[PDB]
């Protein structure tokens, strides 16, 4: 009659980071009971992070929608109660319906707006398909409020605008700036199962204002101030060259053999031949040669002799060499340049492409788009994609850089600024999904007044956040992770890995997918209503890639999105990218298919640059930058005074210090804020989950079932803090209370706190009281609004100052 | 048979996964968890030093809590383990006091007690704890795990102690505690001390082992090897 282990395992993927791990569920008598790490992921295997075992408060949540809802206050506003009441889902879509084809009708369907926040890679229909169809190029998604920053190195150095995986298992010398991998970052299941055991082959370095949890498993701290990680970065560069321990087999040597690198002194370029790199001595000669360790010291305070040491350090382990940025070191306004000068030191120690260094993610076979939608476009939907996007991307001030292309990226913060001063014009309605900007963004009060302004907006979610109380309509969304049909990857360990999001229980309440039956419904209704375009490129064009037929239903057709995409993986022999799967029931069943190990030193001699070569000297970013100069008629030095930042000349395209953009007078606020993410967090979505509150501590130097900022002893003597003390800390944008802890881990002139509480919605254990009161304080009230503009990235760190009072 | 842990200090993160594992599959109330830490930070700045010590029951050699025990309720079994006869418990507490390492909890409320109210945060919208209670047919919480009244009451009765049992019930079918299979690095071992072949017993041979409050006389059965933090460089 006993019961341990007669229930089931069913694989699914977790998405409470972009690690997105590939998980199994526990299930018995109905109930999801347990997860771990699915044991046949390659990169990952059955590791986790301790975040897993959230997941369960958050489909079992009691403040989850179970029906779509209308508001029935006019009023929109922080201070209006919504008064929502239920409704049906083929009133809600009904309402949403008639809105979208008024646009149409009035020849301004460029005032629809598809705002993603967090997603799965069958978002393509309702992301980019359906708002095209209708006639938008508005199709926002929140990656300039990610990490689209810490994409400019890796793009405009070696041609990848995208993420690398680190190779820890084999790396000598690990140097860190702001990453954190065994509590955030983007595999933090594999880093945590290898962390350790990589401290006794490699030294490890992390600078972070913080006492982090990897800099306390490290053999050096460096409590950098912040927005000065650049100083380091390239006084580290600067020793290289000066004691001849770049990596000559990736960067090449001079041609008499003789080092000519002395401090301060320009070297003749063609004394030098380059192998795989672009720049060199151009780059020395028109800054790195006076970027001393003296100069770094004055600037930093740290040792001149502990940079000099580092240097040669990574120098003796080169090319097993791998240098880490974290959003803390670029998502600042003039970010960009701390990207390129860090990412710098992974081609100088040759460890990009190589063993015990880091490299992009592994080719898989997995689609990413459904079939063009070119012979569903009408004349109305034609004219209305070519309109300015509402994020005012690609404007003199806003380039924006993504890829090469001016206005090629998203400026998600900005869409803000533009709704609320309907510019280029107004956004009439707005559909949304897996988002909550009014609490993500900073300085989100310029989302309540933007959706405050907007005539119609729906928001697809399972719980009434902060970014919910100003919509009109609620269409309550299946649980990503067990109650969902989708699909994810994952990098690491040499791999890349495509798992599974399947059910693994009954759905619970009356929802629907956000990514697959919501625009099958919703393109049914415009059908209905004289609009079938939509609808038509569904059933034409989304087709099960065995059958040839379309979907019979809703819940049909939530599998066939994923069926669609990953029939490359179990459909064909995938032989040659990784694993070979005979059919789509054991890819369910594992849950997981593995690629290949990265062949390294691919890239070498081949990268996606202007010049083929790793660009020391970015011609990649002259080009990038010539083309939005050349659009807006004015010189690349205007844009960079236009842009705010310091560069003019060849700076604009090599590794150079920018000073950290600060904002408010330092008289008046005195501490720079530190801001952090929980290792508890789910991103923004385990606030109300209990568990969180009871080991919220295990973030070194926090307080378990509280919201602390944290101050070094020094300056919670100067203002008179005790821990436990109810604080008020203001910048000059906002406000938040919290509680004070005092800790030594706090480099002095900080204040550490992490992100994630502060919810005034979401539930009843996120909030104090809901809809009136948050608990806790919320970072983004006190971050001033402001951008990375050469990336669109929005900037969350260096530039915040803050005052601290009791009460 | 003496059953125990290593526990590679090195190897641990300090994220706390062990721990909501134990929630997830002892069902203990909210606030009382079976697995737990004690961290600590010493050192002025820049000189810091964080670590942190993963805690659970160290089903000791010399068990105070068992000593004490009026009923006989608290006891050892056949391999080692310090479990409980929890329908003999009187809730008289004295484990809890007399235990030096404070892993003892006492239920003062009866269990899961947030979950009998159905208050909803939108009326008709958002749902209540009762009412996922009654749609997921579960007896005291949804995240309830079955499989712990195995051996054990799987919610345990007002004015009664608990404490970790080392998954014992899953121990009976060959599987793993929770929280050994749910650690990223794999820094918790178990096995059998009384045996020279075991891969705990070979651990403690291999590196120096730390106890906790060695002095109190308890011959607990939890090592730990080797250090969190690192030699500072430079
Ligand atoms: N636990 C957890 N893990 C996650 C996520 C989550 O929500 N929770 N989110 C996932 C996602 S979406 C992202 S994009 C990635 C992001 O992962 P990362 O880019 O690695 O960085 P963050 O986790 O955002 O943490 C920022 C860190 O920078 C520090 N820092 C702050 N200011 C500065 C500065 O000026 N200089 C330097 N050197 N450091 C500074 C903070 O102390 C903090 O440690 O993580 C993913 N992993
Ligand atoms: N100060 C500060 N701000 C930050 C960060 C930080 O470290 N510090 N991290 C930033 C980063 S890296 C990111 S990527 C962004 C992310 O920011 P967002 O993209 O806005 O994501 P969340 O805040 O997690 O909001 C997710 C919302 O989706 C809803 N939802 C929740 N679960 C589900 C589900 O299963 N299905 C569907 N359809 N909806 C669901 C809820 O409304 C939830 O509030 O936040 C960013 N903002
Ligand atoms: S929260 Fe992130 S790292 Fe942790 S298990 Fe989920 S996806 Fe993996
Ligand atoms: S799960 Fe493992 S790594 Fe995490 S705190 Fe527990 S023992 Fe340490
Ligand atoms: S740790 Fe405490 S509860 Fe566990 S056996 Fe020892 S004395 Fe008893
Ligand atoms: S509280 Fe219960 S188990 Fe503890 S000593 Fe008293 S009767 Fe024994
Ligand atoms: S052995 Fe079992 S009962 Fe003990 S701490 Fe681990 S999960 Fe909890
Ligand atoms: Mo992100
Ligand atoms: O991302
Ligand atoms: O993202």
């Amino acid at each position: 009659l006993r019961r341990t282990g007669v229930g089931e395992w069913l694989a699914t993927t977790c998405q409470g980071c972009t690690s997105w791990c590939a998980k199994q569920i526990y299930v018995m008598d109905g109930r999801a009971l347990k997860v771990r790490g699915n044991p046949n992921s390659g990169v990952h295997g059955m590791s986790s992070c301790p975040r897993q075992h959230l997941s369960l408060q958050q489909v079992y949540d009691p403040d989850r929608l179970r029906t779509p809802m209308m508001r029935t206050n006019p009023k929109k506003g922080r201070d209006q109660d919504p008064k929502f009441v239920p409704i049906s889902w083929d009133k809600a879509l009904d309402m949403l319906a008639d809105k979208i084809i008024a646009l149409r009708v009035a020849n301004e369907p460029h005032k629809y707006a598809l705002l993603r926040g967090r997603y799965s890679h069958i978002n393509d229909l309702l992301y980019k398909k359906m708002t095209n169809l209708i006639g938008s190029p508005n199709n926002i998604s929140h990656s300039s409020v990610c990490a689209e920053a810490h994409k400019m190195g890796p793009y405009y150095l070696d041609g990848n605008w995208g993420y690398n995986q680190y190779d820890v298992k084999n790396a000598k010398f690990i140097l860190s700036f702001g990453a954190d991998p065994i509590a955030s970052n983007r595999q933090v299941s594999f880093y945590s199962q290898t962390w350790g055991d990589s401290l006794d082959h490699a030294k490890v370095v992390v600078v972070d204002p913080r006492l982090s949890a990897s800099a306390a498993k490290a053999h050096k701290w460096i409590p950098i101030e912040p927005g000065q990680d650049s100083v380091l970065a390239l006084a580290i560069a600067h020793v290289a060259l000066v004691e001849g321990v770049w990596h000559k087999p990736f960067v090449g040597d001079f041609i008499e053999g003789k080092n000519l690198f002395k401090a301060g002194k320009t070297v003749s370029v063609e004394s030098f031949k380059e192998t795989h790199t672009y720049g060199l001595v151009e780059w020395w000669n028109q800054a790195l040669k006076d970027y001393t360790p003296e100069w770094a010291s004055k600037i930093t305070g740290i040792d001149p002799k502990t940079i000099i040491a580092i240097a040669k350090d990574m120098g003796a382990a080169a090319p097993a060499v791998q240098v880490w940025t974290s959003r803390g070191a670029v998502m600042q306004a003039r970010g960009t340049y701390t990207s390129i000068s860090c990412h710098a030191l992974n081609g100088l120690f040759g460890g990009i492409d190589s063993k015990g260094g880091l490299f992009p993610g592994n080719k898989t076979p997995l689609l990413k788009e459904y079939p063009e939608a070119k012979a569903y476009m009408d004349e109305i939907a034609a004219k209305g994609v070519k309109k300015e996007k509402i994020d005012q991307r690609g404007r003199l001030e806003f380039p924006a850089l993504a890829k090469g292309k001016s206005g090629g990226g998203v400026i998600t913060a900005n869409a803000a600024n533009g709704i609320r001063n309907q510019d280029p014009y107004e956004i009439k309605v707005m559909l949304a999904y897996f988002n909550n900007f009014n609490f993500s963004n900073p300085e989100g009060q310029r989302w309540d007044e933007a959706l405050s302004k907007v005539d119609f907006m729906a928001h697809i979610t399972t719980n009434v956040s902060e970014f919910s109380w100003f919509a009109d309509v609620l269409l309550p969304s299946s649980h990503h992770m067990f109650e969902k049909w989708g699909v994810l990857d994952s990098i690491g360990n040499g791999v890349a890995q495509i798992s599974i999001q399947q059910p693994s229980i009954k759905r619970l309440w009356d929802t629907r997918i956000d990514e697959s039956e919501i625009p099958y419904m919703l393109a049914k209704k415009l059908a209905d209503k004289g609009f079938d375009a939509p609808w038509r490129y569904i059933n034409e064009q989304i087709v099960d890639p065995e059958t040839g037929k379309p979907a019979a239903d809703e819940a049909e057709f939530a599998k066939l999105m994923v069926r669609y995409l990953t029939a490359p993986l179990w459909k064909e022999d995938a032989s040659k990218y990784g694993d070979k799967l005979s059919s789509w029931d054991e890819f369910v069943q594992k849950g997981v298919w593995n690629s290949s190990p990265y062949k390294l030193e691919a890239r070498w001699g081949k990268f996606k640059t202007e010049t083929t070569k790793f660009e020391f000297y970015s011609k990649t970013l002259e080009k990038a930058l010539q083309s939005h100069a050349d659009k807006h008629k004015v010189s690349i030095d205007e844009v960079m005074k236009a842009c705010d930042y310091q560069a003019r000349g060849h700076l604009a395209f090599i590794p150079h210090y920018e000073e950290p953009y600060r904002f408010g007078d330092e008289s008046e606020f005195p501490l720079l804020l530190v801001d952090q993410k929980s290792r508890l967090n789910k991103e923004g979505r385990t606030a109300n989950s209990p568990w969180y509150y009871e080991f919220k501590d295990v973030d070194p130097g926090d307080v378990a079932n509280e919201d602390v900022a944290k101050f070094n002893p020094i300056d919670g003597k100067k203002f008179g803090l005790k821990d436990g003390d109810e604080i008020r800390i203001t910048s000059p944008v906002g406000m938040l209370t919290c509680k004070a802890k005092l800790w030594e881990g706090v480099r002095p002139g900080t204040v550490a706190k992490c992100f994630g509480q502060g919810h005034w919605a979401y539930g009843r254990y996120a909030s104090a009281k809901f809809g009136v009161t948050p608990r806790g304080g919320s970072n983004n009230d006190l971050i001033a609004d402001r951008y990375d503009r050469l990336s669109g990235a929005s900037a969350f760190y260096g530039h915040i100052r803050v005052r601290v009072e009791k009460v | 048979m003496r059953l125990g842990m290593v526990i590679d200090l090195q190897k641990c993160v300090g994220c706390g996964g062990c721990s909501l594992a134990c929630k997830t599959e002892n069902n203990t109330n909210d606030g009382i968890h079976w697995s737990h830490h004690i961290a600590t930070t010493e050192g002025t700045f820049p000189d810091v030093k964080y670590t942190y010590i993963p805690t659970l029951c160290n089903h000791c050699d010399d068990a105070p809590c068992v000593k004490v025990c009026p009923t006989g309720a608290m006891h050892k079994d056949k391999r080692g383990l310090t479990l409980q006869n929890n329908d003999e418990c009187i809730g008289c507490k004295k484990c809890m006091n007399a235990c030096p390492y404070g892993v003892i909890s006492f239920n003062a409320a009866t269990p899961h007690r947030r979950w009998q109210d159905d208050s909803e945060v939108v009326a008709n919208g958002t749902v209540s704890p009762l009412m996922l209670l009654k749609r997921t047919g579960a007896t005291a919480t949804p995240n309830e795990n079955p499989e712990r009244g195995d051996t054990y009451p799987m919610i345990r009765p007002k004015r009664t102690t608990e404490k970790c049992t080392f998954c014992d019930h899953r121990l009976d079918k060959g599987l793993n505690p929770a929280c050994v299979d749910a650690c990223p690095s794999e820094a918790r071992v178990i096995g059998d001390l009384d045996d020279p072949q075991s891969k705990v017993s070979q651990l403690i041979k291999l590196h120096k082992p730390m106890q906790l409050k060695p002095e109190a006389g308890t011959g607990p059965r939890v090592f730990y090897i080797r250090s969190f933090g690192v030699k500072t460089a430079y």
